[PDB]
């Protein structure tokens, strides 16, 4: 409770989100009890690799960065449907803004709550929490991101991508050694595609689930242009079906929605999860191929003996750093598990609340008009 | 209104091979003493439906009269169930061809005219007599079929009219009308289908992709709610697919088949318009006629004379007879756009209730399905 | 061109926000 974080808004400009972070705080660390700041997914992404960067942390299960907010499917579907605004029926095109808005809001919650989760799992964890970066991105100095107006500094850190990419395409070659990183590599690895074929094959449903969503109201709106001209009778019975169907829609594109927050979005995160723990092993692993490297050094350098208590400390100290990464890995990876199960089990039963109530809300709304023709 | 229900039921495949088809039991239960009993049943072939559209056809529409068209030659749903490949799509077929039969036939059972036809009703009384594989039917009904198919296309090509009174055509304008916002509605459902046949599929894959997650994890409580959770996926899909078979034969058919029915009233008037084109054409043979005896008035052959004094005494009458199909075609399509009204009042409200019941039935089963996971998922420790 | 959305939470709102 000393330490409380939400997102209760954000704003999406143009190629840009910015969301207002809001914290309550009893911390004497902070000059006011309750205050909100603006960040961009940029800020999230810096505090992220300064804590990774930070020595004293290199022991910590460092939470992932959020995911980059993804609007082009839903902002170039908006476009294309005011291109063809005047092909289509005024009703038609309501409709079909209607679910797009949809798609996008669902997209957008999500995009919200990957970067809420971050925030609070930093004010959960009891190191973390007293970061003076994480303390100044919350209730420190205003905003410190972009502040310095010279871009000289983002070119030197796209060169290095260049070059930096090459290490870790070059490193995926390599043989395990010891007894240690070995069948529980493999796992990550085979889980990792598991993931990726789970979510691809999630994504696909809910999108199928859309377009279901948007024959409804496609349906409602020739059922109702249907019922104008006729007998009165029948006419009003029309009437009331195509109005079922203009909610019937609205509960379909919300189950697409839900859907793609609860398990594609699930899935989405702990695809980048697996990746970021395999970048632990080969962290780990690259000790071990030091500490070969090093013993043939002092091999060589005993036979001759100069330079033995050199090569002696450096085997010394790539011996026993492996052992510093190896208990840092461990506990997180361990500490990885516990989280995704968590995770899993939370979403898992917020899925089925949601399947629930929109099944329930069909249930009433299509017994009312059932019951309602049965008794003209 | 007529005491008589006609039924259709009971699809089965009679004979084996290439002569293999499809009977369906028409009942029938009528008061009307135009039948020898108040209940009885036969078996009916698709075909002998189609025999019974071309010869009141033959009788009655070039007198005007509205004759309901049987549903269309599917012949993508022949070779299913001729291929004998016992599936799903083969009952949907059956079913939905089988409901399409009963609307056809309650519609001519329901005409005055048409129920009073021998065909109709006294044809109901004719024992089938299947056979297969005689060619010498193919030979003599097949050589005129392709003749008469040239010299129908030419004609409908070379000649078309419009309507002369509001009564066709203000209504015509109604029905062309309405048949647009039916196709509108149709053509929206059939996207429904899709779509929901389409999440049907990727909820099936999802189902699949959990069960395997279920068996990756390594902690058993959390493969056991994974399991039991793609078992639940497992039964949504199968609510999802046959609801969309219920979108498709209980709604998307029931609009196809008004748009069925409009069109029979759309060829009613147009019907309407031949009688009243043949009546005209008459009258310009009969000036011609009476042209002809002008002339010879003056000439000296009383003979001749007498000739041309008869032919307009003779076409006197034809034209006679052809304004008397326009005044009785002009009330049939009156009494038929009626009739459609009727029946459209008659019968609209159940067939909305029974689709909807099914659409009800799903989300029951919905909540059930999660109701009882819900459980499932409070037990993981 | 300048089409922006503004999501809050009072229960979660959408609005469009227009500025050409």
């Amino acid at each position: 409770p000393s330490l409380q974080i939400d997102i209760p808004d954000a704003l999406s400009e143009r190629d840009k989100v910015k969301f207002t972070v809001h914290t309550k705080t009893t911390l004497p660390t902070f000059q006011s009890p309750e205050f909100s700041v603006t960040r961009q997914h940029e800020d999230f992404v810096w505090l992220h690799d300064t804590l990774i960067e930070t020595t004293d942390y290199a022991g910590l299960i460092i939470p992932p960065a959020p995911t980059k907010p993804d609007f082009d499917g839903p902002r170039e579907k908006m476009q294309k449907l005011g291109e063809g605004e005047g092909s289509m029926t005024k009703e038609e095109f309501a409709k079909m803004k209607q679910e797009l808005e949809a798609e996008y809001l669902a997209v957008f919650k999500k995009t919200v709550s990957s970067h809420e989760v971050f925030l609070q799992r930093l004010s959960s964890h009891p190191v973390l929490s007293k970061d003076r970066n994480f303390h100044v991105f919350l209730e420190y100095d205003q905003d410190l991101s972009v502040r310095r107006k010279n871009t000289k500094e983002m070119f030197g850190g796209f060169f290095k991508s260049v070059v930096k990419s090459a290490d870790e395409v070059l490193f995926t070659g390599v043989k395990e050694v010891d007894d240690f990183f070995e069948q529980e590599k493999n796992f990550l690895i085979n889980y990792y595609n598991r993931i990726k074929d789970s979510c691809v094959k999630a994504d696909k449903m809910t999108r199928s689930h859309k377009n279901v969503a948007d024959d409804y109201i496609h349906t409602a709106a020739c059922l109702h242009s249907l019922a104008l001209e006729e007998p009165t009778v029948i006419k009003k019975y029309l009437l009331k079906v195509a109005e079922l169907f203009e909610k019937l829609r609205k509960v379909e594109g919300r189950v697409s929605s839900d859907e793609d927050l609860k398990l594609t979005e699930l899935l989405r995160y702990y695809m980048l999860n697996i990746e970021a723990a395999k970048d632990l092993l080969y962290r780990r692993t690259k000790a071990l191929i030091d500490y070969e490297n090093s013993n043939k050094a002092l091999d060589k350098a005993r036979l001759k003996s100069k330079d033995v208590k050199l090569a002696e400390a450096h085997q010394q100290e790539c011996c026993q750093k492996f052992e510093q990464l190896s208990e840092s890995a461990k506990e997180e990876l361990i500490n990885f598990k516990r989280k995704r199960v968590a995770a899993f089990r939370k979403n898992l039963i917020e899925m089925s609340e949601l399947e629930i109530k929109h099944a329930r809300n069909n249930v009433s709304l299509l017994q009312s008009c059932i019951d309602l023709f049965k008794n003209n | 209104q007529f005491d008589l229900t006609v039924g259709i039921t009971d699809p089965e495949k009679i004979g084996d091979g290439m002569n293999a088809y499809v009977a369906y039991k028409v009942t029938t239960q009528t008061s009307l003493p135009l039948f020898r009993s108040k209940q009885f049943a036969v078996k009916r072939r698709f075909s002998d439906f189609l025999g019974l559209y071309e010869k009141l056809s033959e009788k009655h529409s070039q007198n005007g009269f509205i004759v309901p068209p049987p549903p269309e030659k599917s012949l993508i749903g022949m070779t299913k169930v001729k291929v004998g490949k016992e599936d799903s799509s083969s009952a949907e077929f059956l079913e939905k061809r089988r409901a399409a039969l009963e609307r056809y036939l309650q519609r001519i059972v329901n005409h005055p005219t048409m129920l009073q036809d021998p065909d109709v009703r006294e044809f109901l009384e004719k024992e089938e007599l299947p056979r297969a594989v005689g060619t010498q039917t193919l030979s003599g009904a097949g050589l005129l079929k392709m003749f008469n198919k040239a010299t129908d296309a030419v004609s409908k090509m070379t000649i078309k009219m419009n309507e002369s009174d509001i009564w066709f055509e203000e209504k015509l304008q109604e029905v062309e009308c309405e048949e647009q916002r039916l196709r509108k509605l149709h053509a929206v459902v059939e996207t429904l289908v899709n779509h929901r046949k389409e999440l049907a599929l990727n909820t099936a894959q999802f189902a699949k992709s959990l069960a395997m997650l279920g068996s990756s994890e390594d902690n058993t409580a959390l493969s056991r709610a994974l399991s039991q959770l793609a078992e639940v996926e497992e039964k949504i899909e199968q609510l999802h697919q046959e609801q969309a078979n219920n979108d498709f034969f209980l709604l998307a058919e029931l609009l196809s088949d008004y748009i069925r029915l409009l069109a029979i009233v759309r060829a009613a008037f147009d019907q309407r318009m031949k009688t009243w084109q043949r009546w005209q054409d008459a009258q310009a043979t009969l000036q011609k006629k009476r042209e002809a005896e002008a002339r010879l008035l003056w000439a000296n052959k009383p003979d001749k004379l007498q000739q041309a004094k008869d032919e307009i005494l003779e076409w006197e009458s034809r034209v006679t007879q052809y304004e008397r199909d326009f005044e009785r075609i002009s009330t049939v399509v009156r009494k038929e756009v009626i009739r459609f009204e009727k029946e459209k009042s008659k019968d609209f409200k159940n067939h909305v209730i029974k689709y909807l019941e099914t659409l009800l039935y799903s989300q029951q089963q919905l909540a059930k399905y999660w109701e009882a996971f819900l459980p499932e998922a409070k037990a993981i420790s | 061109s300048n089409v922006s959305y503004k999501y809050s939470k009072v229960e979660w709102l959408m609005e469009e926000i227009q500025l050409p």
